[PDB]
Parts: C-alpha cells; sequence; structure tokens
RNA sequence: GCGAAGAACCUUACCUGGUCUUGACAUCCACGGAAGUUUUCAGAGAUGAGAAUGUGCCUUCGGGAACCGUGAGACAGGUG
RNA sequence: CGGUCCGGCCGGGAACUCAAAGGAGACUGCCAGUGAUAAACUGGAGGAAGGUGGGGAUGACGUCAAGUCAUCAUGGCCCUUACGACCAGGGCUACACACGUGCUACAAUGGCGCAUACAAAGAGAAGCGACCUCGCGAGAGCAAGCGGACCUCAUAAAGUGCGUCGUAGUCCGGAUUGGAGUCUGCAACUCGACUCCAUGAAGUCGGAAUCGCUAGUAAUCGUGGAUCAGAAUGCCACGGUG
RNA sequence: ACUAUGGUUUUUAUU
C-alpha cells in the first residue's frame, strides 16, 4: 500500500509517495539532509502532517522539478495533502477546512495585446 | 511612390560592375590609418564616391508594393495594410488568425 | 541509407505526403521507424487592423511549419522515385539525398 | 457598487506563537521585500525590551492601548450636512491603524536605523509627544465639539 | 591633518577629505594615497610627521585649481587676431550643443524674458 | 511620443540659382552605338567636351536582347 | 520491464515532469430560506473551482456638415515654359514664453564591494558571434562553432549570504564649462554615436485641477526584437518578490 | 424632501 499525490506552482512540478511505516523523508533519489535544513519556517513541508498529527507514523518519498527553490517546496505542499487525504476518511474534511485541499490560479496569465503586464491600460490627464 | 521613381529604383542598382566590383580590394583599405605617408593613391581615392544617388549609400530594400523605404514587413516585402488586405481573402498560405 | 525531408504548412497535407512513403511501405511488409511527427516550428506576426489613421488597434496571426523525416531502410521505385513526382497534393516541399 | 468580497485573515505563526507577532512581515515591509522584513522579526521586540523590559504580557499594554482607534468621523449628506458624524469603531480595528496611518516624517527625513525602528515606534507609542499626536487626539475633541447630529 | 592644501579640519575619510576640492580629481584620488601608505579601508594611526607632503608631486603631475581654471578659460583663446566661431555664443543664451533651441535652454538663458 | 520606426543628401513637401517643354514614367513606329576600359578640361552639378579603346550575347545574315543615345504623333504628367 | 563502460549508456516504455494537445466538470441541477412556494439572491452539500468563476474573443442603429482624396478608390476642378520632370546648395532641427506626451533624481529597509540561485522570450550563412592579441577604452586586426528544442548572443536582477559608508543638499543629484580619443560618411562648422579623466548648478513630493486602482493588483527589480553609419522614454514580447 | 444663491456664447451656405 502507497498513497500518491502531485503539485504545481510557478513553473515548479512535484510528485509524492507516502507509506505506513517508520518516520523518514527522502527527495530526488538523494538524502533530504544534503540540501534542506536552512528554510526559515518550513511550513510547506510540515503543516499538513501537523494537522493529522502523524509525527513518525508515515514514510515519505518525494520527486520535484522546475522553477525556483521556494516554489519547489510550495508545490510539495499540495503533494503532501493529495497523498494524505487517503490516510483516513474522517480527515478529508479537516485538510479542506485547513485550506490545504483548495488551489488558486493567481499566478500570471497569457499576455493580452498590447498591455505590458496584461492588467493595466495607458494613462492620461486634462479634459 | 511614382512610376518615374520606380525607374530610378532600377537606375540605382545599374552601377554594380561599373563602379562597385573592380575596386572592392581598394574599398577594404582606402580609409585604414595603419599605413605609410599622408597621401598615396589620390588618383583613385574618389572613384567610389564620384557616383551619386546610385550608390550603396542610398540602396534600400524598399516596400515591393509602394516604393516606400520605411514602415514595411521585411518577411513579406510589403506594408501592414497589404497584409491586412490579403488576410481578409485568406490569400497568404499557412497564415491564420491566432494570438497564442 | 537513402534520406528524405517532407515539409508543409498544413497538418493533414504533411500526413498525406507521409502516407505515400509509409503506408506504401507497411503494405509491402517493409521495415519502418514508426509514427514520429517531430517537434513543430511556428512564428507569430502582429498586424494593424485598420487600413487608415488608427495606429493602436492591432490583431495577431500565426504560421506553423511541419517537418517529417519518416526514415527509410527498404527504399523502392514506388517510394523514393514516386514522392518527387507527386502532383495530386499541392503546397508541400519534398527534398531527398543519397 | 455590489462587491461583497470575503475578509482577509492571518494565522498565528508557530515561530512567534501569536497573531499580534505574525504581521511584522507586512507592517514596516517595503518594495515587496518580505524576507528583508523577516530578517528583523521578534528580535526587534527583544530590542524593545532593551528600552523597557517588562515581558510579553506587558509588551503592548500601553504601546497599543495609548494609540488604538476609538472613533470613525467625516460627514454624511442628508441636507444641510456641514457637520461631522462620529461612530465608535468595531473590535476588528482594536490592533489596527496605529502602525499604518502616518508616514509624514518617515518618507520626508527618514525614521532612524531600520533594525532599531520598531523598538523606536513601540517606545514612541508609549511616549506620546510631538509626531502622530494631533492625528490621534483631534478626534477626542472633534467628537465632543461637533456631535449634535448622530 | 594637512591632506589637502591648507584646509584645517582633521575630519572625514582620506578620499572624501581630498576629492571635489582644488580640481585634483574625484577618481584620480583613488590611486594616490599609497604614496603616504594611507589605505582606502580601516582607520589611520601609523602616519609619521610630515609624511603627508608626499602627495604634492603626485597631484602636480597634472594641473591643479588655477592651472585647470586657466586650461578651461584657454579653450577659445588660441586664435584672437582674427574672427573665430568661438566668442559670440560665449556671450549668448544660445549654447554650442546642436540642440532644438526653443526648449530646455533656461539653464543657459537665465532669469527674465 | 501627430499623419511619419531614425536627418549631410534620402523618404520631402518648402526656397533660391541652374536645365527641359508632347517633355518622360511608358506603348506602337523610327534609329546609331555593345555594356564597357584608360583619361583631361569647364560648371555648384545636372550637363558639355578632349584624347585613347572593346566589339561580347544574338546573328534565317534579314533582324533582335542587355546597357545607352535621339526623333514624330496619339498625348499625357502631378511628390495637386 | 530487461540488458549492463553499472551511466537513458542501450533494448524499449511514458510513471510524472517539458512540449504537443484533447477531454471531464457547473445544470439553481440538489437541499433549505425569502418571494408572486416565478425569476432572482444567500447559506448547506459534492467540488480544485458556483450562481457572466476570473481573464480572452469581440463592437447592432446612429449623430459631430469630426478628421481623411498621405491607405486606397473616384467625379469634378486646378497647374501645364509649370504647381510636371531633372539638378546643386539652402530649409524643414530657425527662437525673447505657453502647454501636453513622457524620463531621471528629489537618497540612508538609500549606495556599493565580494560571493550565490530560478524565470520566460526573441535574433541567426555581405548573417548570430565565442576565442586571442594590441590599447586606459570606444575600436583595429586575427577568428572557432551555428544551420536550429541539436550551436554562438548568455553565469536573469531584486530576494539569499558576508561586509562597508559617516549624518553631510550627502561618496547624493544630474544641466554644463574643459582636456584627450574611436569610427562612419561626398561632409559631421551648421547638424553625430561611443570611450577615458579634470568641473558641477537646480532638486527635499509639488497650487487650482485632472488622474490609474477592489489584489499577484499598489510597491520594487529583471529579458529581447522590429528600424539599422548615427538615431525613442513609444511599440510588441516576457518573469521574480508583494 | 435633504443646504438659500450664480450670468453671457454675432446674423451666417444649411441639410
Amino acid at each position: 500500500n502507497q498513497y500518491y499525490g502531485t503539485g504545481r506552482r510557478k513553473s515548479s512540478a512535484a510528485r509524492v509517495f507516502i507509506k505506513p511505516g517508520n518516520g523518514k523523508i527522502v527527495i530526488n533519489q538523494r538524502s533530504l539532509e544534503q540540501y534542506f535544513g536552512r528554510e526559515t519556517a518550513r511550513m510547506v513541508v510540515r503543516q499538513p502532517l501537523e494537522l493529522v498529527d502523524m509525527v513518525e507514523k508515515l514514510d515519505l518519498y518525494i520527486t520535484v522539478k522546475g522553477g525556483g527553490i521556494s516554489g519547489q517546496a510550495g508545490a510539495i505542499r499540495h503533494g503532501i495533502t493529495r497523498a494524505l487525504m487517503e490516510y483516513d476518511e474522517s480527515l478529508r474534511s479537516e485538510l479542506r477546512k485547513a485550506g490545504f485541499v483548495t488551489r488558486d490560479a493567481r499566478q500570471v496569465e497569457r499576455k493580452k495585446v498590447g498591455l505590458r503586464k496584461a492588467r493595466r491600460r495607458p494613462q492620461f490627464s486634462k479634459r | 511612390a511614382k512610376q518615374s521613381m520606380k525607374a530610378r529604383e532600377v537606375k540605382r542598382v545599374a552601377l554594380a560592375d561599373k563602379y562597385f566590383a573592380k575596386r572592392a580590394e581598394l574599398k577594404a583599405i582606402i580609409s585604414d590609418v595603419n599605413a605609410s605617408d599622408e597621401d598615396r593613391w589620390n588618383a583613385v581615392l574618389k572613384l567610389q564616391t564620384l557616383p551619386r544617388d546610385s550608390s550603396p549609400s542610398r540602396q534600400r530594400n524598399r516596400c515591393r508594393q509602394t516604393g516606400r523605404p520605411h514602415g514595411f514587413l521585411r518577411k513579406f516585402g510589403l506594408s501592414r495594410i497589404k497584409v491586412r488586405e490579403a488576410a481578409m481573402r485568406g490569400e497568404i498560405p499557412g497564415l491564420k488568425k491566432a494570438s497564442w | 541509407r537513402i534520406r528524405i525531408r517532407l515539409k508543409a504548412f498544413d497538418h493533414r497535407l504533411i500526413d498525406q505526403a507521409t502516407a505515400e512513403i509509409v503506408e506504401t511501405a507497411k503494405r509491402t511488409g517493409a521495415q519502418v521507424r514508426g509514427p514520429i511527427p517531430l517537434p513543430t516550428r511556428k512564428e507569430r506576426f502582429t498586424v494593424l487592423i485598420s487600413p487608415h489613421v488608427n495606429k493602436d488597434a492591432r490583431d495577431q496571426y500565426e504560421i506553423r511549419t511541419h517537418l517529417r523525416l519518416v526514415d527509410i531502410v527498404e527504399p523502392t521505385e514506388k517510394t523514393v522515385d514516386a514522392l518527387m513526382r507527386l502532383d495530386l497534393a499541392a503546397g508541400v516541399d519534398v527534398q531527398i539525398s543519397l | 457598487r455590489r462587491r461583497v468580497i470575503g475578509q482577509r485573515k492571518i494565522l498565528p505563526d508557530p515561530k512567534f506563537g501569536s497573531e499580534l507577532l505574525a504581521k511584522f512581515v507586512n507592517i514596516l515591509m517595503v518594495d515587496g521585500k518580505k524576507s528583508t522584513a523577516e530578517s528583523i522579526v521578534y528580535s526587534a521586540l527583544e530590542t524593545l525590551a532593551q528600552r523597557s523590559g517588562k515581558s510579553e504580557l506587558e509588551a503592548f499594554e500601553v504601546a497599543l492601548e495609548n494609540v488604538r482607534p476609538t472613533v470613525e468621523v467625516k460627514s454624511r449628506r442628508v441636507g444641510g450636512s456641514t457637520y461631522q458624524v462620529p461612530v465608535e469603531v468595531r473590535p476588528v480595528r482594536r490592533n489596527a491603524l496605529a502602525m499604518r496611518w502616518i508616514v509624514e516624517a518617515a518618507r520626508k527625513r527618514g525614521d532612524k536605523s531600520m533594525a532599531l525602528r520598531l523598538a523606536n515606534e513601540l517606545s514612541d507609542a508609549a511616549e506620546n509627544k510631538g509626531t502622530a499626536v494631533k492625528k490621534r487626539e483631534d478626534v477626542h475633541r472633534m467628537a465632543e465639539a461637533n456631535k449634535a447630529f448622530a | 591633518a594637512r591632506i589637502a592644501g591648507i584646509n584645517i579640519p582633521d575630519h572625514k575619510h582620506a578620499v572624501i577629505a581630498l576629492t571635489s576640492i582644488y580640481g585634483v580629481g574625484k577618481t584620480r584620488s583613488k590611486a594616490i594615497l599609497a604614496a603616504a601608505g594611507i589605505a582606502e579601508d580601516v582607520k589611520i594611526s601609523e602616519l609619521s610627521e610630515g609624511q603627508i607632503d608626499t602627495l604634492r608631486d603626485e597631484v602636480a603631475k597634472f594641473v591643479v585649481e588655477g592651472d585647470l581654471r586657466r586650461e578651461i578659460s584657454m579653450s577659445i583663446k588660441r586664435l584672437m587676431d582674427l574672427g573665430c566661431y568661438r566668442g559670440l555664443r560665449h556671450r549668448r543664451g544660445l549654447p554650442v550643443r546642436g540642440q532644438r533651441t526653443k526648449t530646455n535652454a533656461r539653464t543657459r538663458k537665465g532669469p527674465r524674458k
């Protein structure tokens, strides 16, 4: 048995597997300790697992690609929710009320001709 | 632009072998300052600026549909209004309305 | 090996040019590389939408070029001599090398 | 017109333990430089304890109580409306306005060293003289001199 | 003390106490202080008596103040027995810049119409 | 931030001084030279001359194209 | 799933990325309230998302005798020793003040030294340009690779980390007077771009008044191309933080 | 109803 989930954020794309077992976390075929451990709050890799209070009951495996190092971790937040909704049926509503199951399209869309950044029009003054 | 200017459009390229091919080896050194003396070739120094109006210094690829030297699409050889005019007939092969 | 290039602007014409050298080969039991369309080229244009005075209103147009190589290991007079004679299909550029 | 947008909220941040400490990535944050404001969160309150050390249960007990809003003013046009209409503010403003609504000198002659600045503003909100006094205490007399209508 | 001319303050960083005075140069002065061994970074406390005068034959060298003011006033003065294009604009609100004349020239024209 | 995405001349209007008038873009007839190479004098230059010199492509031997020159009418020309 | 320079290296296959794209899903349908137990409009449920979701696509009749025969098209009218055609030099860039269109600064979460990361999106065989030398540099010579998702332009900037200013209309700010160069071009005086070094004013958010904006938006910091001796802050294409 | 007040624009192709 393995739970599965994916996540997308500003050119970053993640996929995550979770098993019932001893408390480990591994990433990109390597050890997590080799480039994670300096992130100022690490909420995006903790807060869904803190809501289900699992501590060390789940074994995690991650793969991530694309974009900047902050959005790579923000994309993993959706993977560690979609791979976690399968852990117990009575927790499906709790992760949803916590705002972790919802997504948004606020990251910028295709350019509208000729508007420089698609949301502002040229200025004027006088009559 | 006039049809009389469309005859000048060909007179401006008529000197290619007459002034712009037989002294091209001189044209590569005629203004180089890494050379002896202050004068060495005055009898040939003017021969490639002696021709006027029909010079490479006035040569421009021009709109092939109006004779205008400016404001035209070099991939079609013609201006915005004649791309628009052909697109209303669907007449340019592989060209289709889309903004991606 | 003998090598060919099939290039067109239309996405069904490029496959009609493929059919005369790939189906004619599969229908003789000839060895094939299989269906590979290759990445597509495209280029964009912005064109002013008035004929007169208005310089700010404009519209956009696309031109897309498909290029297939098909691969040949069993060339025939029904393929490598026939694609250079194709009259029933307009708007395609065929090029070949020995 | 008809806009009915859902209200924004912030959650307590577990690195600082409270909702009152969770907003110093926005209060005195500029140019979208959010981690540049994170650089001095909660260490600015230890620097405030360098000027008056009385622990976190007393850290804001006058530095917000002395400066918080109590009334909303301006007119309402109903005929002869040359007066002001005072109304008491709702509890959703109890921690607001006092760290946002005045920049009259900070954008004009600066406001001293940035890593020391919140320790200065939390001390100036407990010193209550000169700057930012008039914009606060004027509505403690306006609402007693112009109150005949509502 | 005595880093530049007779200016009496012992104040400011060694480059800022020497630059934008006497015409000696704002960037030239960033490759000169090593004559006196004076460093661009970290404060000075090893300076021997009268060691600061080692700069006089390092700034002149080039023209200094009055010899620069004369170089600037000489610009139009190498031909004066006969007429020259350098003279009439020097006494007019019309500068020698090749620019559109009826805008952005109040800095050469001065007060009143 | 104009019609008009770039200035010595140019796309270009305007002005003065040169030059032409059925002109010249171009079509029918007429009609001599190959295009060119070397080279000097006048004029602001367009143009206008002075002294050498090539004879290609085409070639029913009649006669054509390239590049130039010059004449007649039907005309037109137009940076209105 | 298999083999193994133990490596997508290679048989071969798309886990999930990327590029191709295409489909599902939303109907007040469903549970309730309010109402004219109609439509609406708000809560509940299933949902990633709900009540044109937010953005595109666009512009029905019709006026200002709007501008326009310089985008065309056209009837009438006009010039014709010329308003046509051809040439040389001027001029249009002339300048005593008036206003839009902008742009840069009006410093100290500002400025900079040193060390570091991720976006997209375009150009390309008289072209795209690395290397190398000569020189303070513009540049002058020498010149590899590239024929396009494959190879030059080319280590995105802020943010991340380690340090340094001296309180001063500031090492700020830029109009400018000088010195010395690079190069094109019939020629840069009138009427030039770029390079190094002396000099440095005004400027501290602005008056009637007119202004964009309901959130990836205020703020701030980054990437190319058309034109092509020289030339824009406009145009179209694009992102990071908020 | 919900502040008591604010004047002038030549005759004119003419649809």
